[PDB]
RNA sequence: CCAUAUAUAUAAUUUUAAUUAUAUAUAAUUUUAUAUUAUUUAUUAAUAUAAAGAAAGGAAUUAAGACAAAUCAUAAUGAUCCUUAUAAUAUGGGUAAUAGACGUGCUAUAAUAAAAUGAUAAUAAAAUUAUAUAAAAUAUAUUUAAUUAUAUUUAAUUAAUAAUAUAAAACAUUUUAAUUUUUAAUAUAUUUUUUUAUUAUAAUAUGAAUUAUAAUCUGAAAUUCGAUUAUAUGAAAAAA
C-alpha cells in the first residue's frame, strides 16, 4: 500500500445543522413558540 | 507590527521556535475545497493583519505556553561537547606511503 | 484536660485537628474556618488557649450546626427515606 | 582498528537495559559531564558515580581523561553502567595493551541480562 | 538518643570526642597567611556566629571539635573584597545546591565581626512563614506582627553583636513601651527610653507585651538605619523560601492566606533589599543566600536578568512584584565557583589529619589517586558531596 | 495575568472570527459538539460486508 | 601496532598493580539484607548513617568495627536436625545481623539508623546480649559434637 | 528464528530518536597453554590459573498410548424431539435478592514509613489515535496562584511529524498520634531550625468501609443496577 504526500509552493494570494433547522420549523417545534 | 498582530491572532497555530503557521482543514469532502478554505483564510488574517487603522494588538505580549508544553513532550539534545576540551594534537596524522605517490605521480 | 462543651482534649492537641476529630458537624475545612475566624494561628495547640479563647470557641462552636442537631438531621433524612 | 577523531576523541557507544550511552572520551584532567549536566546534578546516587568511575580506576587513569556521556533510555543505574561499558570500550582505543585488564575487571563486556516476559 | 538522624548528629554533642588540634585563626587582612588554607574561626568569632545561627545542621560540623571552612581564593577572598569595596553592597549567593553558600555567608559575618559591624541575620525565614509560632494584627504598624519571632530575634541580635558596638550607637528620639518586666511591671506600667541618654542596647533589652513588640522590631531597624557610627550588615539565608513563597500560611479573619509583605518580617526584609530603608553609614550591606532545598521559580533568574520576562508565568512560578523589588535595590549576584582540584587536595588534607578519612582510603591508595577519585565522586568539586563521599559513603 | 483580561478577550473574539470559529466567553452548554461531531453511520452499516453479492 | 613508550611504560606500571574491588562483599550483604521492595538506597543511607555514629561516639574506624563484631559475634558452627554443621562467612554475617537487629529494634529511637548506629557503638565498646545466644549455640554445639 | 556484538547499504540528520530505523551478512555448541587430582592414564574429565574473546540467555519444531468433553462457546454430521411452539419480535424485570459457607484479588492495621512540596520541568519502554484523540487557553469548585475534577473551544495528527503523556518510585526539605521522646512562659548558652534550668502540658493527625447533602460524565434511559467530584460521617482492623 502506498501513501502519497505532495508538497506544493505557492504564491501568497453542514447535514445536522440542516436537519436541525428542519425539526425547529416543524409543527412539534414551532408549535412551542 | 502587523506581524505582530498576526502572530497574536494566530494563537497556536503559531510557533515561535521555528517561525512557522501551520492550518489544517479537512472539512469539506474534497481536499481542493479545502485548499479554497485554507487559501480564504490566509487572505482574511492577512487582510485585517495589514489593517492597523482601529486596531491595537502591540501591548499584548506572544503567548507561547501551547509551544512550551509541545516542546517539553519533546526530548532535547541541546548540549554539545565543550570547545576547550578538544584537544587537535593528538589527532591522527595521516602517514607517507610511496606506493600510491608513483602510481598517481 | 482542655474541655469545650463537654469534650476534652489533650494539651498537646493542634486545635484546627482536635476540633475536627471531636465534633460531628466539623471537619477539617470548617475547623480551619473556625480558626481562621477566631485569630489563632495555624498550628495552635490546646494548652496554650485562654479561658475566654476557650469560651469564644464554643461560642462559635455553638452557633453552627453540629452534634445532636446534625445527628438528628442524618436520622431524620434516614427516616423519611424508610417512609 | 579504531582510532582517534580529529579533535583527538575516543567515541564509543554502550548499552545496558534499555538505557544506552555514548561517551566521548578526550585527555584532560578529570572532568566529565553527563546530558551537558554536573555528574553529581544529573546521578544522585553514589553507587552510579562509583560504577562510572571505576573502569577510570582500574586502569588508574582516573584524573587523566575528560568524559562527555551522553545517555538515553531506561533508569539511573542503567543509564550509568551504559556509560562506564562506553568508558571502557573508549579508554581501550588510547592503550589496547590495557584491554586485557580492563577486559579482566569486567566493564568491557555488556550486561545482557534484560527484562523478561 | 532519641532524635532522627539529622536532629541526632546536630544535638547529640558528638563533637565532644573529636580531635583537640589547633588551625590558624581566620582575618581577612590576614587572608594571605591563610589563602587556601583551612583555618578555625575565632574564639570570639564562634560566639557572635553561634548567636547568628551561621552554623548550621546537615553541614557536617559534627566531626571537628569546632566548626571549620577553607578561606577560598575564588569564593571567600573574590566575595569578601566586593563586599568591601563596591559602591553598592547588596549581594544575593546562588550555586548549586551544597556548593557552600552557608559556608561563605558564615564567613561574610566573620568579617563582619572582625571589623566592628553588627550583624543581622535570618536565618531560615520559614519559621516566621511556616505558621507554627503565633501572630496578630497591628493597625498603627498596618502590618502583621508575629511576637514569638520577633522576642527571640531580638535577642539574637543582642547577643550575637557586642555590646561595645550597640552601647555607642544612640536613640535619635523618646521611645516608650508597655512593661512586662517583674520588679517594674506592676510598680510602673510603662518604660520610658530618652534621647541621647539612654542607647540602642537598651532597647535590645526592652520587655514589652506581645503585641506592643511590633513597634519594638520596627524601632530597632529605624534606629541602626539612620545612625552612621556603625555599619550595619543584614543577611538572609535560605532566601528563596521567601521568594518561592509569596504567600504564607497564616490566615486572615476571612480564610484569605496572608500576604508575605503584609506580615512584618516579610516588609522589614523586602524593604531593606529594595533600598527603601537607607542604612546610613555607607558601609552597611546586604547578602542573601540561595539554596538548593527550595524551589525554583523564574523570579530570581529574571530579578538578576539571566532569562528574559515571559509575562504568560502563572503567579507561582513568577512573581513580579519580588522582581520588581530585587530589581529596585540594585542586587548583584556572586556565584559561588566550585572547589577546583588543589582545593580539594587542601580539604581532603585536614580531614587525613582530622583521622575522620577511613582506613581504605588512607591505607594502600596513591595519594594523587586518590584526590582523581574523590574528585570525580564529588561532582567535580561540590564540597557536600566531597564530603559525604569520605564520611557517608561505606560501600 | 499582569497583561489586562479586556485585551485576551478582543484577541479571542477576533481570531475566533478570522478562522471561521465560534466564540462562547460566556460559557454556556451550546452543545456545538453535536453538531461537529462525526458520523459513524455507514461504516456500523458495513460491518457484516456489502449485501450486494453474488449468489 | 608498536606500543609506544608512554603506553608501555603504562602497562608495566599497572600491571605492577592489583585490581580494584568493584565492592565490600561483607558491606553489600548487609546491605542486600537491610533491603526491601528493591530500595537499595534506602539500605546504603541507613547503614551509612549507622556507621556514622559508630565513628561519631568511637573515632575509629567504624568499617573495621563491623567486621570485628560480625566476626565475633557469630557463631562458627551451628546444632541442626541434631549434629552440628559448619557456617560459611555469609551465614555467620547474617545471624550476627539479625542478632545486632534484634537488639537495635529494642532501642527508643524512632529513626532505625539512630538505633543501629548506637547498638553497633555498644557492641563494638564489647557490650551486647548477642554474646549469650552465641554461647549458647556453642554449648549445644560442644554438647552434641558426638553426632558428627 | 529471536535476543546480543559487529560489517555493508539506505536517510539530502526538519518525520532526527544517526545514541536512531530496517534490509542483507558474519559470529560461538567458545578456542587455546599449562599446573594439580582422578582417569579406561592420554590424543581424557574435575577444577584453578593464565591468553584471544561482546558472547551471557530464549522459543519453536514428532509421533504412540491412555484418560477427561456437550459454555464440545474447540465444531461437523447423524439419531431422536417442537413446528400457535422447545421457533420469532417488543416492553419491563432478573443474572446484583442474604442466614450463612469457601476461594481470588484490592485497601489497611504508622517512624528500616506514610503525607505535602520540588517549572528553564531528574530518568523509560511498549503501544494507541477515520466507528478518534483530544493540546494550549478561558470559567467554576476556590482560594494570589498551583494541584485535582468538570464545563466552554477544537490547535495539530490519521501519525518516526501532533496527542493520549512533564512517567512514578528514586533523591531533597517539612510534618507525623502512641510519646511528659511533645508544645508553651521566663530565663540560658561557644549545640541557636538548638542546649540547659523552673514551672505548665488502648484506633490517632493510621484506616476509609458505611451513611447523608449537593453537583458532574456516558447514554435515549443510572429506580432496581454504573462511574466521578466536593462537604459531613468515620466502622472493623493492634497481640498469637
Ligand atoms: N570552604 C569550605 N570549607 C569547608 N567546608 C566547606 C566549604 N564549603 C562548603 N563546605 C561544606 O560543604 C557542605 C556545604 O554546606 P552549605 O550549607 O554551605 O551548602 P549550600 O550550598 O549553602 O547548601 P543549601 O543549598 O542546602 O543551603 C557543608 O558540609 C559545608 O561544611
Ligand atoms: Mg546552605
Ligand atoms: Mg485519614
Amino acid at each position: 500500500g502506498m501513501k502519497c504526500n505532495f508538497f506544493q509552493r505557492s504564491e501568497i494570494s453542514s447535514a445536522v445543522g440542516q436537519k436541525v433547522l428542519e425539526l425547529l420549523d416543524s409543527p412539534d417545534f414551532k408549535k412551542h413558540l | 507590527k502587523s506581524l505582530h498582530k498576526f502572530r497574536i491572532l494566530a494563537r497556536s497555530r503559531y510557533d515561535h521556535t521555528t517561525d512557522i503557521f501551520k492550518m489544517s482543514s479537512d472539512k469539506f469532502e474534497h481536499a481542493s475545497q479545502n485548499a479554497r478554505y485554507l487559501h480564504d483564510i490566509l487572505q482574511r488574517l492577512l487582510a485585517e493583519s495589514k489593517d492597523l487603522t482601529e486596531d491595537d494588538f502591540s501591548d499584548v505580549p506572544l503567548d507561547t505556553r501551547h509551544t512550551i508544553a509541545k516542546s517539553l513532550r519533546k526530548k532535547k539534545r541541546d548540549y554539545e561537547f565543550p570547545e576547550h576540551w578538544k584537544r587537535p594534537e593528538d589527532a591522527p596524522k595521516k602517514k607517507f606511503d610511496i606506493v600510491d605517490q608513483l602510481l598517481s605521480t | 484536660v482542655v474541655h469545650i462543651l463537654g469534650k476534652g482534649f489533650k494539651g498537646k492537641e493542634v486545635i484546627k485537628i482536635a476540633l475536627a476529630s471531636k465534633f460531628y458537624g466539623i471537619g477539617k475545612t470548617t475547623a480551619e474556618k473556625i480558626c481562621s475566624k477566631l485569630g489563632f494561628y495555624p498550628w495552635m495547640r490546646m494548652h496554650q488557649l485562654s479561658e475566654p479563647q476557650i469560651m469564644s470557641i464554643a461560642s462559635e462552636l455553638s452557633t453552627m450546626t453540629i452534634e445532636g442537631d446534625a445527628r438528628a438531621i442524618v436520622k431524620d433524612n434516614i427516616a423519611l427515606k424508610r417512609k | 582498528i579504531k582510532t582517534l577523531d580529529e579533535f583527538g576523541r575516543s567515541i564509543a557507544v554502550g548499552k545496558r537495559k534499555s538505557s544506552t550511552a555514548k561517551v566521548f572520551v578526550v585527555r584532560g584532567t578529570g572532568e566529565i559531564l553527563v546530558n551537558g549536566r554536573q555528574l553529581n546534578d544529573y546521578f544522585l546516587k553514589m553507587k552510579d558515580r562509583e560504577s562510572i568511575m571505576y573502569p577510570l580506576q582500574v586502569i588508574e587513569s582516573v584524573g587523566k581523561y575528560n568524559i562527555f556521556a551522553t545517555t538515553s533510555g531506561g533508569g539511573p543505574t542503567g543509564q550509568a553502567e551504559s556509560i562506564m561499558h562506553a568508558i571502557a570500550k573508549a579508554l581501550v582505543v588510547f592503550n589496547p595493551l590495557l584491554k586485557s585488564r580492563l577486559h579482566k575487571a569486567g566493564v568491557l563486556t555488556r550486561d545482557y541480562r534484560h527484562v523478561e516476559r | 538518643l532519641y532524635k532522627n538522624w539529622t536532629n541526632t548528629t546536630h544535638t547529640a554533642q558528638l563533637q565532644q570526642t573529636a580531635v583537640p588540634l589547633a588551625l590558624p585563626i581566620f582575618n581577612f587582612d590576614d587572608i594571605s597567611k591563610t589563602l587556601n588554607k583551612v583555618v578555625s574561626y575565632s574564639n570570639k568569632q564562634y560566639k557572635s556566629l553561634h548567636h547568628l545561627g551561621s552554623f548550621k545542621k546537615s553541614q557536617f560540623n559534627e566531626l571537628f571539635q569546632k566548626p571549620v571552612c577553607l578561606v577560598r581564593e575564588d569564593a571567600t577572598n573574590s566575595f569578601l573584597k566586593k563586599l568591601v569595596s563596591h559602591p553598592v553592597k547588596k549581594f544575593i549567593i546562588t550555586g548549586e545546591p551544597g556548593v557552600g553558600k552557608t559556608v561563605l555567608l558564615s564567613q561574610a559575618h566573620a568579617y563582619a565581626v572582625d571589623s566592628k559591624q553588627i550583624i543581622i541575620n535570618i536565618s531560615y525565614p520559614e519559621l516566621f512563614l511556616n505558621g507554627r509560632n503565633d501572630f496578630s494584627y497591628d493597625d498603627d504598624l498596618k502590618l502583621f506582627i508575629q511576637p514569638m519571632y520577633l522576642k527571640k530575634l531580638i535577642r539574637k541580635i543582642l547577643k550575637a553583636n557586642d555590646p561595645a558596638l550597640l552601647k555607642s550607637i544612640e536613640l535619635s528620639k523618646d521611645y516608650k513601651f508597655s512593661n512586662a518586666n517583674p520588679k517594674n511591671a506592676s510598680v510602673k506600667p510603662f518604660v520610658t527610653l530618652n534621647k541621647t541618654k539612654n542607647t540602642v542596647l537598651d532597647l535590645l533589652s526592652v520587655m514589652t507585651h506581645p503585641h506592643n513588640r511590633g513597634k519594638l522590631m520596627k524601632a530597632i531597624i529605624d534606629e541602626l538605619s539612620v545612625q552612621s557610627k556603625v555599619p550595619i550588615m543584614f543577611t538572609v539565608d535560605n532566601f528563596s523560601k521567601v521568594l518561592t513563597t509569596a504567600y504564607s500560611a497564616y490566615r486572615n479573619t476571612e480564610n484569605k492566606q496572608i500576604y508575605s509583605l503584609d506580615l512584618q518580617m516579610g516588609k522589614l526584609m523586602m524593604d531593606i533589599i529594595s533600598g527603601e530603608t537607607k542604612f546610613a553609614n555607607g558601609e552597611s550591606s546586604t547578602i542573601l543566600a540561595i539554596s538548593g532545598v527550595d524551589r525554583t521559580n523564574k523570579t530570581l533568574p529574571v530579578a538578576l536578568g539571566k532569562i528574559p520576562v515571559d509575562p504568560y508565568v502563572t503567579r507561582y512560578h513568577y512573581e513580579p512584584k519580588f522582581v520588581e523589588l530585587l530589581q529596585k535595590g540594585n542586587v548583584t549576584e556572586f556565584e559561588v565557583p566550585k572547589l577546583n582540584k588543589q582545593e580539594v587536595n587542601e580539604l581532603i588534607d585536614y580531614y587525613k589529619q582530622s583521622n575522620v578519612l577511613l582506613d581504605k582510603d588512607i591505607t594502600g591508595k596513591k595519594w594523587e589517586n586518590l584526590i582523581d577519585e574523590k574528585y570525580f565522586l564529588s561532582g567535580n568539586g561540590n564540597p557536600r558531596e566531597l564530603l559525604k563521599s569520605l564520611v557517608l559513603s561505606h560501600r | 495575568m499582569n497583561v489586562p483580561k479586556a485585551r485576551l478577550l478582543k484577541v479571542a473574539e477576533l481570531s475566533a472570527k478570522i478562522f471561521d470559529q465560534n466564540f462562547n466567553p460566556s460559557g454556556i452548554r451550546t452543545g456545538s459538539k453535536i453538531l461537529n461531531e462525526r458520523l459513524k453511520g455507514p461504516s456500523v452499516a458495513s460491518y457484516y460486508g456489502n449485501p450486494d453479492i453474488l449468489k | 601496532i608498536k606500543p609506544t613508550a608512554e603506553q608501555l611504560a603504562q602497562w608495566e606500571a599497572l600491571k605492577s598493580v592489583p585490581i580494584p574491588p568493584r565492592k565490600n562483599a561483607t558491606l553489600d550483604h548487609i546491605t542486600n539484607m537491610i533491603m526491601r521492595h528493591g530500595k537499595k538506597e534506602k539500605a546504603q543511607t541507613i547503614l551509612s548513617r549507622a556507621l556514622y555514629l559508630v565513628y561519631c561516639q568511637t573515632r575509629q574506624d567504624p568499617i573495621q568495627a563491623l567486621e570485628k563484631s560480625l566476626d565475633e559475634l557469630a557463631p562458627l558452627m551451628m546444632t541442626k536436625t541434631v549434629i552440628p554443621v559448619p557456617l560459611n562467612k555469609r551465614q555467620r554475617n547474617r545471624i550476627a545481623w539479625n542478632w545486632i537487629v534484634q537488639s537495635a529494634n529494642q532501642r527508643v529511637s524512632s529513626d532505625f539508623a539512630v538505633r543501629l548506629g548506637e547498638e553497633l557503638t555498644a557492641i563494638a565498646k564489647g557490650t551486647s546480649s548477642a554474646f549469650e545466644k552465641r554461647d549458647q549455640i556453642h554449648k549445644t554445639a560442644i554438647a552434641h559434637r558426638a553426632y558428627i
